[PDB]
């Protein structure tokens, strides 16, 4: 079929260099205003670069100078060259075929992500929320996990290795001291607990960590 | 640079309606070539943006006839005739006639309605875990309620607290259809210790007043 074969993302350090690249697969650049856009932690979708045959080369103001946008119009693949990298740079990148007649871009590249932090792997701590006096009674019973303080991202969190699925919300990771922070709670029927047990568990593949927190009263 | 304006943010809906988004841009798109270079994209999670409508009206090879698009000079509108499970997603406009730098609205997410629900509101003291390290964090879950539109408001000792205060959302949920959010008051163990009442407040519409949770420290 007809593709854009992304490359892999990374995570750089801030004023760090990082290159993403992406093949083209059943076409040809010849034609097309090769470009890369981008979807920022914030979930806006902005427009970082393009290339026509060549020499129509363009760049949002606030990437020129640091990043530059290649295309080897021989093997068929798009370059983006980072450098000079900042924090704001951290987003989901994307390659796009841009039609040069009607200027839209039918043809993207899966999302690669790029992450520009200080930060150090590190596992975290996960701590377990137990409800406060005199809430555990009621037809049901909440209880949570607070993980706290790792890198990067992701980790897998699950209640009872599985077994409790439904009633359960895991938010959304945020940055909070350059490190991520997420939470999770499970609501059950307060027969189940304390009697029966609930477990937290968390696994970091990135420090290959596994941990499981019991919540007791 | 031209700014895209999309109208609504958020267009909750049910299966089966029609949906209407708009888009308007702070200069005429019209090219001096005569062509008017605005195009339609849907994008869903954890996947890449997908073209729908291109050059206002022209339909997208293998999109459904139920999208089409419309408008002129400044303003445009994506109407879908009957929304279907597929659909739900961030719809983007975007602008290509005055480049660079290639712009696009901030999105419209396409959501689905449902009965009205109040949040059930948890809140959970630090651990001991977490106090022998010297951290204190107070967490309180709002959890399946519609619309998604909600606040939060934390007090100290009958006073708001807006430092220390990290906010999460979840999308709507896929069974059924209600949003939850988590807020948690992060301080040093230090300051837990200086105080005694820690509240959370939810105020949504499907209450005139907040519902309040809270707890004593010294009760633990
Ligand atoms: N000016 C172009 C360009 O490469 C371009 C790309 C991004 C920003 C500014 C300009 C070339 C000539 C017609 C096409 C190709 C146009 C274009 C504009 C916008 C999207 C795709 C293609
Ligand atoms: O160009």
């Amino acid at each position: 079929e007809v593709k854009l074969v992304e490359s892999r993302g990374g995570l750089v350090k801030p004023g760090g260099s990082l290159q993403l690249s992406c093949a083209a697969s059943g076409f040809t650049f010849s034609g097309y205003a090769m470009s890369w856009f981008r979807l920022t932690p914030e979930k806006r979708l902005e427009w970082v670069a393009s290339i026509y045959n060549g020499f129509r080369i363009h760049y949002l103001d606030s990437v020129k100078g640091r990043f530059t946008i290649s295309s080897d119009y021989a093997r068929n693949i798009l370059y983006l060259q980072m450098s000079t990298l900042r924090s704001e740079d951290t987003a989901m990148y994307y390659c796009s075929r841009g039609d040069a007649y009607s200027r839209y871009f039918d043809v993207w590249g899966a999302g690669t992500t790029v992450t520009v932090s200080a930060a150090k792997t590190t596992a975290p701590s996960v701590y377990p929320l137990a409800p406060v006096c005199g809430d555990t009674t009621g037809s049901s019973v909440t209880l949570g996990c607070l993980v706290k303080g790792y890198f990067p991202e992701p980790v897998t969190l699950t209640w009872n290795s599985g077994s409790l699925s439904s009633g359960v919300h895991t938010f959304p990771a945020v940055l909070q001291s350059d490190l991520y922070t997420l939470s999770s709670s499970v609501t059950v029927t307060s027969s189940t607990w304390p009697s029966q047990s609930i477990t937290c568990n968390v696994a970091h593949p990135a420090s290959s960590t596994k941990v499981d927190k019991k919540i007791e009263p | 640079e031209v700014v895209m304006t999309q109208s609504p943010l958020s267009l909750p809906v049910s299966l089966g309606d029609q949906a209407s988004i708009s888009c308007r841009s702070s200069q005429s798109l019209v090219h001096s070539n005569g062509n008017t270079y605005l195009h339609w994209y849907l994008q869903k999670p954890g996947q890449s943006p997908k073209l729908l409508i291109y050059k206002v009206s022209n339909r997208f090879s293998g999109v459904p006839d139920r999208f089409s698009g419309s408008g002129s000079g400044t303003d445009f509108t994506l109407k879908i005739s009957r929304v279907e499970a597929e659909d739900l997603g961030v719809y983007f406009c975007s602008q290509s006639t005055h480049v660079p730098p290639l712009t696009f609205g901030a999105g419209t997410k396409l959501e689905l309605k449902r009965a009205d629900a109040a949040p059930t509101v948890s809140i959970f003291p630090p651990s001991s875990e977490q106090l022998t390290s010297g951290g204190a964090s107070v967490v309180c879950f709002l959890n399946n309620f519609y619309p998604k539109d909600i606040n939060v408001k934390w007090k100290i000792d009958g006073s708001e607290r807006q430092n220390g205060v990290l906010n999460s959302w979840t999308d709507q949920d896929s069974k059924d259809s209600t949003y939850s959010m988590s807020s948690t008051l992060t301080l040093t163990k230090d300051e837990y210790e200086r105080h005694n009442s820690y509240t959370c407040e939810a105020t949504h519409k499907t209450s005139t007043s907040p519902i309040v949770k809270s707890f004593n420290r010294n009760e633990c």
